[PDB]
Order: C-alpha cells, then sequence, then structure tokens
C-alpha cells in the first residue's frame, strides 16, 4: 500500500499545486535537476552553473 | 470541547477505530 | 598637541567643562556584536559556536546513530566589496563545517562505535559586514538596525483600573522566555488566581500546580 | 478560592484540562497530555531563557545565584506564584515595563545567530529523519545535511527583514546616525498600528542612553530612538552609560557604566557642576537625580558624576549649536532634517559647530584616515601614497600605504560619492590623521552645508510663511549645487518571438537621434544626453501585427514595409539631463560578446594590469602575477545573470542640479523654508560696504516656535566671519607673520575660562601662514550643546572685529537705495539643502497607463500616474454645487473606458463635451458581488 499511496500522493503534488499546471514528466526533470544541483552544491562549494549540469547531467544544455 | 479545524475532525473520526492485528488483514482479505 | 589635520584649522573652543571621557568608536554597537557573532571562540557563549553546540549534536532517535560537529571556518569570499556592488551580489564567505558521522555499533550503549566518518560540509553563506558596519546583500548598501525588545524574564504589570468598574486593580505575573510559549498569571474580580497559557483561555491557577505532581496539603503548606 | 473553582482533583486531571485548553477537539490521552505538559517548559529543545533571562528571573524573585538552567522548575513557578501574591497583599511594585533596565538591546549579530539557529534546527529534522535509517558506508556527512534551508533562512533575514533597511547614504551623519538606531519594531516587537502611548513616551531612565530629542515624527514616534553619544550595550544587553566615580568629595577621573536599574541605587551630580581645580564641588549644595526625581544634595552624598555635557543627547542632536536655547519640537525638526543634508559641490565647513563634527566624520568610514603616520609620498586626485615612517615599520615589509580613493559613484539616494585627496605632496600625516575627504567633509570637519550671511526682514512677502529669498550670487557660485549620479539598465531578454537584439539600426528614428550611439547600440561615455535621447538602442522582434484597413492602403500607396522589430531602446527619462560618466555591459556566458563589450573588457584588463604593475613598481612578484591571472579570469568570466536575460547594459548618468524656487532649505534649529525667488544682486539688502546679503529670512518664524538658537547662531556666525574679514585685510597687504600671530593668538584666548588653549608660539611661522590662510574664510567656533558660548562671549567677539555689539547693522534696500529703519539682524547661519529638490517633486499627467483590475490610472511619477482625488475631496466638491465636475472627476477623468477617449477627441477637435457613461469599477462591483451568491442588478433596464 504505501507504493500506490506514495505515488497517489506525488503524482496529486505534480498535477495540482500549481497554478501554471506542468506535465508529469516536466516535473520529474525539475526534481532531477533539483537534486543535481543540490549534491553539486555541495560537491563544488557554491554553485552549479547550467553549463556545469550538462555534465553531471545529460542533456543538450 | 469543539473546533473547527477539518483535520482536527478527520482525525476524530478516524481515530475510533483500533489499527489492525496480523491475520486480521488475510482474513479481511479472504472476506473481500 | 595637536595633530597635523587638526594644526591646519583650529576650531576656537568655547565651553568650560573638561573632557574627561572621549566620545567612544561611535559604531562599535554594530561591528562589536557581529564580530562577536563572526569569530569563533573556544566556548559555547557565542556565535556560531553556540547556535552549533546548542543544535548540532545529532542522535538518531532509537537508531543510536549520531552526527557530531568538530570545528567550522569561513572561506574567502568570492567578490571584493567593490565588485559586489558592481556586479551585484551578497558579499558572503562559504561556511564550511568540519561534521564527523559516528556509528554505533548494534548493543552498544556503552559507547563502542563502529566507525567515525569525519568530512567538511559547505552550509550556505553567511553574509560579511564592511569595515564600517554595513552589509551589501545584492549590490546595495543595507543595515540592520539594533531592537529594542523586551526582555526575558517576569514581570507583575498589574492594570491600573481600567478593566473593572470601581477601578479595582487586577495584579498578574508573565514569565517571557527567549524561546518557548509564555506562562501568565492573573487574578480575577472575584480575587481568584488564574493561570492563562499564551493566545489561550484562563484556566484556575492550582491546575498547573496539580500538572506539577502536587496535592492539595503540600499545595496549601506552600501557600 | 482557586482551589475551590478548581474543578480537577488529580494530576492526570489536570494535564487533560489543559490539554483540552491547549488542543480543544482533540480527544485527550494520559501519554500526549503528559509529553505536551513535559514539552512546553521543562524540554530544552522547545523552552530556554537565556542567559540574560536567567540573570532578570533570579533578581526579580530577590535570588542570590545569578546563573542557572534555562527550563523553568517547580521552585521557580511557585516562587513566581509566591511573589505574585505578596504584591497583591504585603509589599510589592508593578514592574516598569518601559523601564531601560526591563528593556533589552538586539544587535545584528544576535539576531543572525537565532536565524541562523532556526536553519540548522530545521535540517536537523531533516538529518534525523536520514538517520531514521543507519547506514554503513553508502553515506556521508555531505549528503544528510542540506544547505538550501540554512541559506534560505539567513538570506531571508539579512535582505528582506524589518530590521535591515537601505542605508540612507545622503550623509556622512545620516550613514552614522542609522547605523546606530535602536527599533522597538520588527520580529519580536510592538507595531506602529497598536503600539501605545506609554511605550512611545521618554522615561526617566533614557537619560544618558537613549537620544529625548532624535525621534521621527510621524506614525512611529518613539519607537525608533537613536542611541545616546556615550551610551553602551552590558554582556546581556541593557544599554549603559558612563559615569566618574565620585570619593568622599572628590570626582575621580575613573569611569564606571552604570545600568537603569544600578542608576537608581545612588545619587548622581549633573555635568554643569563646579569643581575647584582639585575635584571638590565649589558649591556645597549640588543638583543630582536619585530615582527619577531630581533634588539637591549636601557635598558629602553623591556617588557619581555626568561624564560630560553632551552624552544625554545622541550624535545627531550633539551637532546642533545653542541646542539649550531651542524648543524641543524644534530641535526634534532640526535633527530629523539635518539627517538629510545633501552633499554640496563644495563642502565648506560650520563656521559655528559643536566641535564633535571630527569625531562624526572620522568615525564614518566615508574619509581615508592614513592607518599609519609618514611622510605623503605621491598624491594624485584618484589615490595617495604615505611613505610609512621607520618607527611604525614593520620588519618584513616595505613601508609603503596605498589608499584608492572613492570617485564619482552613485549613493543609495542617487547623490554623488566622491573623494578628494586633502593633503599635499611631501606633507608628514600622524596615525589617525585625514587623507581625503568624502562626500560633505572639509579637512577632516562634517560640512552638511554652506554658511551663508542671511538677515532677518521680510522683504515684500517673499518670504511669507516659511518661503525664502535668496540673491542671485548664491546661484553664482555654484555653492548649493548638487551632483546626481543615477543608473539606468537596459536588459535584453529571450522572448518567445525570438531573442531582443541591441543594434544601433532602430526604425523610425532618424540620423541625428542615432548619432549619439556608437556602432554596437551603446551610448558613448561622455555624452551630453536630454530628456527623449536613446542611451541603449534595443529592439523586440514581433509579428502578425493584423494592421487595419486604410492602413494597410497606406503602405501598399508608399510602398513602406512593417517592421517586424519594435523599437524598445532605453531613452533618458523625461526632464533628467546630464552626461554619461559609466556604462557597464553584462553578457550572459554562451551569449557572444559584442564589439562594445570587447571594448570595455579590454579597458578594464589594461587598468587592472596598470594598478597591479603600479603596485609592484612603487613597492611580491609571486602575489602580482597569482593575483593578475585571478583579476583577468574575472573581467571575462562571464556574468550570472537572472534565467532568460541574455545582456545587461547600465548606463551611468550624472545630473547638475543647481537651485530653484520649491527646493527646500532649512537650518540646523528646525527652520524648514523653500526658495521663493532668486533676486538679483543689485536687489537684495546691502550694508554700508556695499555686501549683499545672500538669504533673507522672515523674523515672524522665530518668536512662534521658540528657536532662538537660530538667532544665537546668526550672531556669533556673523564674530566669526569678522575675525575673519580682519585675518583676510591683514593677508591681503603682506603686513607680518608678527601681527597675524598677534592677532590669531588674541582671537583664541577671548575671556572666559575655557578649557581649550593654543600657543601660537609653538607654531612655525610657517604653520601660521597657513592657519591664517585656512581662517580668511572665517574663523571656525566650537560651541558645545549644553556648555555652549555665553552671550557676553558672543558680544566679547564681535568686539573683537569692529562690528556693533547688539549684532544688527543698518541695511539699504537694493531697489531704491533707501535705508532700512530699525537696524536689522545680519548674520552668518549654516543653510543646507535638504533632499526634497522640486525636480524630484513635480509631476503632471494628461494620459497615460491604466491600473489592470480597475481601469483607472496608476501611482505616482514612476508609472506616469495621476493624482488621487479621495473621499474628502469629493466632499469638497459636494459641499460646493459642483455636480458636473465632480461627475467628470469620477467618471470621464478616471474610469469610464468610453467616456475618457470620446472626451479626449472631443477636446482634440475643441468640443468641451463629455458623455459620462458607467465608470468600470463599479462594474467590477457588480460582477464581483454577483460572483456571490447575491444577485444584484439594475432596475428598469
Amino acid at each position: 500500500a504505501t507504493w500506490w499511496i506514495r505515488q497517489a500522493i506525488t503524482r496529486s503534488i505534480a498535477d495540482q499545486a500549481r497554478t501554471i499546471r506542468i506535465p508529469v514528466h516536466m516535473i520529474e526533470t525539475i526534481n532531477k535537476l533539483n537534486r543535481i544541483s543540490r549534491q553539486m552544491l555541495q560537491e563544488m562549494g557554491r554553485e552549479p552553473t547550467p553549463e556545469e549540469l550538462a555534465e553531471r547531467m545529460l542533456m543538450p544544455e | 470541547g469543539r473546533t473547527t479545524d477539518p483535520v482536527r475532525m478527520y482525525m476524530r473520526e478516524m481515530g475510533t477505530v483500533e489499527l489492525l492485528t496480523r491475520e486480521g488483514e488475510i482474513d479481511i482479505a479472504k472476506r473481500i | 598637541v595637536y595633530s597635523y589635520t587638526e594644526k591646519k584649522r583650529i576650531r576656537k573652543d568655547f565651553g568650560k567643562r573638561p573632557q574627561v571621557l572621549d566620545v567612544p568608536y561611535l559604531l562599535s554597537i554594530q561591528l562589536d556584536s557581529f564580530q562577536k557573532f563572526i569569530e569563533q571562540d573556544p566556548e559555547g557563549q557565542y556565535g556560531l559556536e553556540a547556535a552549533f553546540r546548542s543544535v548540532f549534536p545529532i542522535q538518531s532517535y532509537s537508531g543510536n546513530s549520531e552526527l557530531q560537529y568538530v570545528s567550522y571556518r569561513l572561506g574567502e569570499p568570492v567578490f571584493d566589496v567593490q565588485e559586489c556592488q558592481i556586479r551585484g551580489v551578497t558579499y558572503s564567505a562559504p561556511l564550511r563545517v568540519k561534521l564527523r558521522l559516528v556509528i554505533y555499533e548494534r548493543e552498544a550503549p556503552e559507547g563502542t562505535v563502529k566507525d567515525i566518518k569525519e568530512q567538511e560540509v559547505y552550509m550556505g553563506e553567511i553574509p560579511l559586514m564592511t569595515d564600517n558596519g554595513t552589509f551589501v546583500i545584492n549590490g546595495t548598501e543595507r543595515v540592520i538596525v539594533s531592537q529594542l525588545h523586551r526582555s526575558p524574564g517576569v514581570f507583575f504589570d498589574s492594570d491600573k483600573g481600567k478593566t473593572h468598574s470601581s477601578g479595582k486593580v487586577l495584579y498578574n505575573a508573565r514569565i517571557i522566555p527567549y524561546r518557548g510559549s509564555w506562562l501568565d498569571f492573573e487574578f480575577d474580580p472575584k480575587d481568584n488566581l488564574f493561570v492563562r497559557i499564551d493566545r489561550r483561555r484562563k484556566l484556575p491557577a492550582t491546575i498547573i500546580l496539580r500538572a506539577l505532581n502536587y496535592t492539595t496539603e503540600q499545595i496549601l503548606d506552600l501557600f | 478560592e482557586t482551589l475551590r473553582v478548581d474543578p480537577t482533583n488529580d494530576r492526570l486531571s489536570a494535564l487533560v484540562e489543559i490539554y483540552r485548553m491547549m488542543r480543544p477537539g482533540e480527544p485527550p490521552t494520559r501519554e500526549a497530555a503528559e509529553s505536551l505538559f513535559e514539552n512546553l517548559f521543562f524540554s530544552e529543545d522547545r523552552y530556554d531563557l537565556s542567559a540574560v533571562g536567567r540573570m532578570k528571573f533570579n533578581r526579580s524573585l530577590l535570588r542570590e545565584e545569578i546563573e542557572g538552567s534555562g527550563i523553568l522548575s517547580k521552585d521557580d513557578i511557585i516562587d513566581v506564584m509566591k511573589k505574585l501574591i505578596d504584591i497583591r497583599n504585603g509589599k510589592g511594585e508593578v514592574d516598569d515595563i518601559d523601564h531601560l533596565g526591563n528593556r533589552r538591546i538586539r544587535s545584528v549579530g544576535e539576531m543572525a545567530e537565532n536565524q541562523f539557529r532556526v536553519g540548522l534546527v530545521r535540517v536537523e529534522r531533516a538529518v534525523k529523519e536520514r538517520l531514521s535509517l543507519g547506514d554503513l558506508d553508502t553515506l556521508m556527512p555531505q549528503d544528510m545535511i542540506n544547505a538550501k534551508p540554512i541559506s534560505a533562512a539567513v538570506k531571508e533575514f539579512f535582505g528582506s527583514s524589518q530590521l535591515s533597511q537601505f542605508m540612507d547614504q545622503n550623509n556622512p551623519l545620516s550613514e552614522i546616525t542609522h547605523k546606530r538606531r535602536i527599533s522597538a519594531l520588527g520580529p519580536g516587537g510592538l507595531t506602529r498600528e497598536r503600539a501605545g502611548f506609554e511605550v512611545r513616551d521618554v522615561h526617566p531612565t533614557h537619560y544618558g542612553r537613549v537620544c529625548p530629542i532624535e525621534t521621527p515624527e510621524g506614525p512611529n514616534i518613539g519607537l525608533i530612538n537613536s542611541l545616546s553619544v556615550y551610551a553602551q550595550t552590558n554582556e546581556y544587553g541593557f544599554l549603559e552609560t558612563p559615569y566618574r566615580k565620585v570619593t568622599d568629595g572628590v570626582v575621580t577621573d575613573e569611569i564606571h557604566y552604570l545600568s537603569a536599574i544600578e542608576e537608581g541605587n545612588y545619587v548622581i551630580a549633573q555635568a554643569n557642576s563646579n569643581l575647584d581645580e582639585e575635584g571638590h564641588f565649589v558649591e556645597d549644595l549640588v543638583t543630582c537625580r536619585s530615582k527619577g526625581e531630581s533634588s539637591l544634595f549636601s557635598r558629602d552624598q553623591v556617588d557619581y558624576m555626568d561624564v560630560s555635557t553632551q552624552q544625554v543627547v545622541s550624535v545627531g542632536a550633539s551637532l546642533i549649536p545653542f541646542l539649550e536655547h531651542d524648543d524641543a519640537n524644534r530641535a526634534l525638526m532640526g535633527a530629523n532634517m539635518q539627517r538629510q543634508a545633501v552633499p554640496t559641490l563644495r563642502a565648506d565647513k560650520p563656521l559655528v559647530g559643536t566641535g564633535m563634527e571630527r569625531a562624526v566624520a572620522v568615525d564614518s568610514g566615508v574619509t581615508a584616515v592614513a592607518k599609519r603616520g609618514g611622510v605623503v609620498q605621491y598624491v594624485d586626485a584618484s589615490r595617495i601614497v604615505i611613505k610609512v615612517n621607520e618607527d611604525e615599520m614593520y620588519p618584513g615589509e616595505a613601508g609603503i600605504d596605498i589608499y584608492n580613493l572613492t570617485k564619482y559613484t552613485r549613493s543609495n539616494q542617487n547623490t554623488c560619492i566622491n573623494q578628494m585627496p586633502c593633503v599635499s605632496l611631501g606633507e608628514p600625516v600622524e596615525r589617525g590623521d585625514v587623507l581625503a575627504d568624502g562626500p560633505s567633509t572639509d579637512l577632516g570637519e562634517l560640512a552638511l552645508g554652506q554658511n551663508m550671511r542671511v538677515a532677518f526682514m521680510p522683504w515684500n512677502g517673499y518670504n511669507f510663511e516659511d518661503s525664502i529669498l535668496v540673491s542671485e550670487r548664491v546661484v553664482q557660485e555654484d555653492r548649493f549645487t548638487t551632483i546626481h549620479i543615477q543608473e539606468l539598465a537596459c536588459v535584453s531578454r529571450d522572448t518567445k518571438l525570438g531573442p531582443e537584439e541591441i543594434t544601433a539600426d532602430i526604425p523610425n528614428v532618424g540620423e541625428a537621434a542615432l548619432s549619439k550611439l556608437d556602432e554596437s547600440g551603446i551610448v558613448y561615455i561622455g555624452a551630453e544626453v536630454t530628456g527623449g535621447d536613446i542611451l541603449v538602442g534595443k529592439v523586440t522582434p514581433k509579428g502578425e501585427t493584423q494592421l487595419t484597413p486604410e492602413e494597410k492602403l497606406l503602405r501598399a500607396i508608399f510602398g513602406e514595409k512593417a517592421s517586424d522589430v519594435k523599437d524598445s531602446s532605453l531613452r533618458v527619462p523625461n526632464g533628467v539631463s546630464g552626461t554619461v560618466i559609466d556604462v557597464q555591459v553584462f553578457t550572459r556566458d554562451g551569449v557572444e560578446k559584442d564589439k562594445r563589450a570587447l571594448e570595455i573588457e579590454e579597458m578594464q584588463l589594461k587598468q587592472a594590469k596598470k594598478d597591479l604593475s603600479e603596485e609592484l613598481q612603487i613597492l611580491l612578484k609571486h602575489e602580482f602575477e597569482k593575483k593578475l591571472e585571478a583579476k583577468r579570469r574575472k573581467i571575462t568570466q562571464g556574468d550570472d545573470l537572472a534565467p532568460g536575460v541574455l545582456k545587461i547594459v547600465k548606463v551611468y548618468l550624472a545630473v547638475k542640479r543647481r537651485i530653484q524656487p520649491g527646493d527646500k532649505m532649512a537650518g540646523r534649529h528646525g527652520n524648514k523654508g523653500v526658495i521663493s525667488k532668486i533676486n538679483p544682486i543689485e536687489d537684495m539688502p546691502y550694508d554700508e560696504n556695499g555686501t549683499p546679503v545672500d538669504i533673507v529670512l522672515n523674523p515672524l518664524g522665530v518668536p512662534s516656535r521658540m528657536n532662538i538658537g537660530q538667532i544665537l547662531e546668526t550672531h556669533l556666525g556673523m564674530a566669526a566671519k569678522g575675525i575673519g574679514d580682519k585675518i583676510n585685510a591683514m593677508l591681503k597687504q603682506q603686513q607680518e607673520v608678527a601681527k597675524l600671530r598677534e592677532f590669531i593668538q588674541r582671537a583664541y584666548d577671548l575671556g572666559a575660562d575655557v578649557r581649550q588653549k593654543v600657543d601660537l608660539s609653538t607654531f612655525s611661522d610657517e604653520e601660521v601662514m597657513r592657519l591664517a590662510e585656512n581662517l580668511r574664510k572665517g574663523m571656525p567656533i566650537a560651541t558645545p550643546v549644553f556648555d555652549g558660548a555665553k552671550e557676553a562671549e558672543i558680544k566679547e567677539l564681535l568686539k573683537l572685529g569692529d562690528l556693533p555689539t547688539s549684532g544688527q547693522i543698518r541695511l539699504y534696500d537694493g531697489r531704491t537705495g533707501e535705508q532700512f529703519e530699525r537696524p536689522v539682524t545680519v548674520g552668518y547661519m549654516y543653510m543646507l539643502k535638504l533632499n526634497h529638490l522640486v525636480d524630484d517633486k513635480m509631476h503632471a499627467r494628461s494620459t497615460g497607463s491604466y491600473s489592470l483590475v480597475t481601469q483607472q490610472p496608476l501611482g505616482g511619477k514612476a508609472q506616469f500616474g495621476g493624482q488621487r482625488f479621495g473621499e474628502m475631496e469629493v466632499w469638497a466638491l459636494e459641499a460646493y454645487g459642483a455636480a458636473y465636475t465632480l461627475q467628470e472627476m469620477l467618471t470621464v477623468k478616471s474610469d469610464d473606458v468610453n467616456g475618457r477617449t470620446k472626451m479626449y477627441k472631443n477636446i482634440v477637435d475643441g468640443n468641451h463635451q463629455m458623455e459620462p457613461g458607467m465608470p468600470e469599477s463599479f462594474n467590477v462591483l457588480l460582477k464581483e458581488i454577483r460572483s456571490l451568491g447575491i444577485n444584484i442588478e439594475l432596475e428598469d433596464e
């Protein structure tokens, strides 16, 4: 039941938590970017630049 | 006393039922 | 004796009372406070050391895995004050904290530890304070004004008879802590002692005593 | 009786009762109630009296232990109850909440520490949650701690909080008085809406700790008090002020800082108490203050004496000469105003000061004070180099100190910050000496304004209520002229239709408009621009214009093409006319730098190399090359801009506002005034020597508001300028060193026993010449706040010069040359130009942008909006018979969407008539009530 409850809660957050709704795939991308930026913040010291995330992540920049 | 907080009312209405006993869920699934 | 910049143009001075204490450094109030906050002392009295010692020793509830604080340091600011003003940035210094994650062996109440992982971790940037008691936050020079607030403690502030007819004075007490909820004791015109918790209904005063594991006999013994 | 009324009988019953009170509706239970109660006061995590809290708690209960625990205890609560009962019946005094012994001081460090602790606890929650599942080698103490919460807390406190405000930077005095400001507002204090009068009122404990007169008049009066001159802060946070210990009868020189609660225990003498050169009071009975009140006491009864006569006022109020002669209201106004004086083109000096100017100027970091004594090796308008004396030289160093003066840069109030060297080549300077004068400073003396020859007389109603008449000579000399550097930013974002460009090719504008811009579309440096000229040429893509008919026809007729880019170039604001003194270009990393950006970048690099190279030449090489590469990287690294913005261009305009009617001028004694007329020189009143008066002030403004300080200052300034004129005359003819020395020495003695001693015998002939050259403009005079110059001394100084002792001369009307009867009072008064320039306040609007939800004009002068015709103005119109005026005011001029376009058209063809219609705001109200379950409609449609 935990799997399903977490799924429902997080999908609801993704679907009706913003005035300008954004899709689930884009919310996943944003969350991944946030998690990786947070990790690089401590692994680097000040901040990751958008180009710097093109390496940790695999997106065209 | 009395309250207007909906979450408090939900916690009151739901906390009445005992949580569960092991092999209780299996029996309930059997009934289903 | 006259300093050269004063020998150029001496201001004729009336006034007869000799100066015994010269005017102190006028910005001491801000510089001393921020110096205490930022500089680390080998005690928990002031600043980031005080905060870390107050909160940082971590215990994992029912896990007995601990994370503890060793020390901290302030990294060199990335940008200078003028550079921050030009580009527009907070003149801040990275805060590097030396942490140690200690893992306790299961069933080791004596304190036997499995391993210790001592690592230094970045915890945000705290804005620094220019030489003249100013902070630049987004390229704009900001000043934090000192606040004058009621001191923590106990105060007895009986009203002036403005509540009930006949101008009867109603006496009350109030415990104001730095952190936590308020504890107020007040009287009613019927001459009874009541406790009030902050933003809460009135209750008879003896309720708190009973909550403190006190019986009626010993309550009357005290009072 | 409380037990009688107590419904509870047992501990558990009381626990559940307090649980019901705290959390109604939640069914109480044993464990929950017990945990809540224990956590309320007796758990260190959620309750703590700071060391100051414990100290005050124990003191209030007369305990003898100054330390303790931060959490309550049964003994503490029962003792509080016992003392409450005692004060109810026995001997007990209600604690005075406004007592400064009961009010603490929170500074920046403490608040920052509290906010950092809040961040620490709210990341501690997360770290514990993650530790809920312990792991061995899959985790490090770098993944369990997140910097975002702590950074957010600290940034929220420092940037956006009530207790962190933009620095008032239009003055050294304003800066310093803002830094040492005590506020009762903010998170954890009162609110201006419901503060109450009792807290706002001044208290007998404010003596020597908080200024009684420096406070903003308005919604928050008595809540923004300012720290006194000598006031300090205890370890706990209670304001303490110095006092000089008094033995049996001798006023010792040792200083003790006494807190508010400690003051009452002793009786303290006044600063204005005479001493017979040996510490003994001349008068057996002296005036003191024991507990709030003051009275007379025997000589052998006092324990302390005021350190100085200045310690009751703040820094701002201590700069007002003859303050003791001014009514408290006018002194308050004068302080609040002189906080706002704008730095002028040439800061002259206060001809009549209080001796505090040096301290204010030096303490505020506006001047460059030599860190070490030595000989000035090289002076330049932009830098100073000091050859440190060998005595102060450290062994392993080169004794060279370089001070880099701050040239013309913008302040927070768009004023000019500019430092000028005040020393010459090869001059000796000792540690603590002022090298460069900052804005509104003269040789280390605070100089907020100018000293002007004023005369007190009506002069034809041109100074009627508070207006001021100014001579053209004031304008000609440009002595109230100010510089007003300001920023203008043009940002090119990335729009959906395409990126914006900063090309110089702008449609619908001729060659002349684009003459000032270079090939890259950005204005040159030094160009003299005017309101409407283009600074940065920017164009935004556009399309699908959907051209109307009878315009497509025009385009076809004249064969022109509709441009796909609309002009959005940054133009100088209307009215503003200045010179572009600096241009900065910030380019996003990925974007390609334009020609101008590269040209600026190269100039910065060469400047950086020159500065570093000059550093090494004057004076190590390893750090030079290491620093150069670091600086080179920073210059070309690429800027971190907001998302979407491609490139930011900032242009700095340097305006020069001279003077004009409507500009507010004010003295130091609360005497406001708005310039009304600028007179030709020949029209001003003049004396027997033909010297006109620079300003004419109404005398009727003095008696009503009891500020005689301005009159006394005028007399003293006249005397000072008399001495200065004598010195100037004796210099114009090369009299001698001896004559100048004798006269100057006589000037510094001046009768009454003044603590200052000046012996010109120790001054070299060259030094005396410099001194006299610096006095030919007038002899500066210091008049301490409450120990100022007595009127007899003013008369004596007037007599030193050949001026009349009455302080009044006979003037002649320049218009007619006929002597004014009743000789008038002329003298030199220190006038300031407050930052309320009429240029910044004039505003007019015919039509413009309209608000979004309510189709109404916008705010004031920033959105080019119209004035608010408030409810009271509507009442005023109703009281008149003006129905049509009112209707057009609230229907056509403001809100009727169809109405105002028709009114504009009708006016255009000279047909002054209106079709009122229905205001749009009423339609919004109807749709909003109908958005409830209410059916509101218009009958008989």
